[PDB]
């Protein structure tokens, strides 16, 4: 997988 | 027995064939509408 | 609006794809949609680059494979007046620097729609748009290891939203  | 079609961006082995179904009309679950978009073409 | 939809089955949606370790998902729910957009507008499905947001929209207020938003890539797309293909700028899932060519550019746009915070909102754009971006809340376990069958997380939240996604459709199971 994340990284929003 | 509703749910998303959602395509993710893991690989196509994780989940079914790299899709999830999610679901739906549940109280929005997991914020699946809280940040939805697309672009204006 | 129908009772079920899958774009997959109208050429909008490319093969899935694989971000690896880099906080790159809000690019390739931006390329997916994007994509999605683009084939509606002139029949061709292309796929998109992701190492061309994940490098340059900075600008915009991505951060690379430390994450960023789908929004912000439009809006990249926009201020940039184009972006280039996957075949043309491949993945790298680590951050570099900007190698933009416009001669390589398949895809361009004006700007975004950020759809109401409600599913029967979602579901009208994504029966009468196409594929949707959208922010999950991914942070459980229980998605890592997702098989099959509706996805259903009692300690799920609708604020946390960490994971770019696409939404191709809907439908209903028997």
């Amino acid at each position: 997988x994340c990284x929003y | 027995n509703k749910y998303w079609l959602v395509k993710n961006s893991w690989g196509e082995e994780w989940g079914m064939g790299g899709y999830v179904k999610m679901a739906k009309d549940r109280r929005n679950h997991c914020g699946i509408a809280s940040a939805a978009s697309y672009p204006t073409v | 609006a129908p009772r079920s939809v899958d774009w997959r089955e109208k050429g909008y949606v490319t093969p899935v794809k694989n971000q690896g370790q880099c906080g790159s998902c809000w690019a390739f729910s931006a390329t997916g949609a994007l994509e999605g957009q683009m084939f509606r507008k002139t029949g061709r499905l292309i796929s998109l680059s992701e190492q061309n947001l994940v490098d340059c929209s900075g600008p915009q207020g991505n951060e690379g494979c430390n994450g960023g938003l789908m929004d912000y890539a439009f809006q990249y797309v926009q201020d940039n007046g184009g972006l280039d293909s996957e075949e043309s700028y491949p993945y790298e899932a680590t951050e570099e620097s900007c190698k933009y060519n416009p001669k390589y550019s398949v895809a361009n746009d004006t700007g975004f729609v950020d759809i109401p915070k409600q599913e029967k909102a979602l579901m009208k754009a994504v029966a009468t748009v196409g594929p949707i971006s959208v922010a999950i809340d991914a942070g459980h376990e229980s998605f890592l290891f997702y098989k099959e069958g509706i996805y259903f997380e009692p300690d799920c939240s609708s604020e946390d939203m960490d994971h770019g996604v696409l939404v191709v459709g809907y439908g209903f199971e028997s």
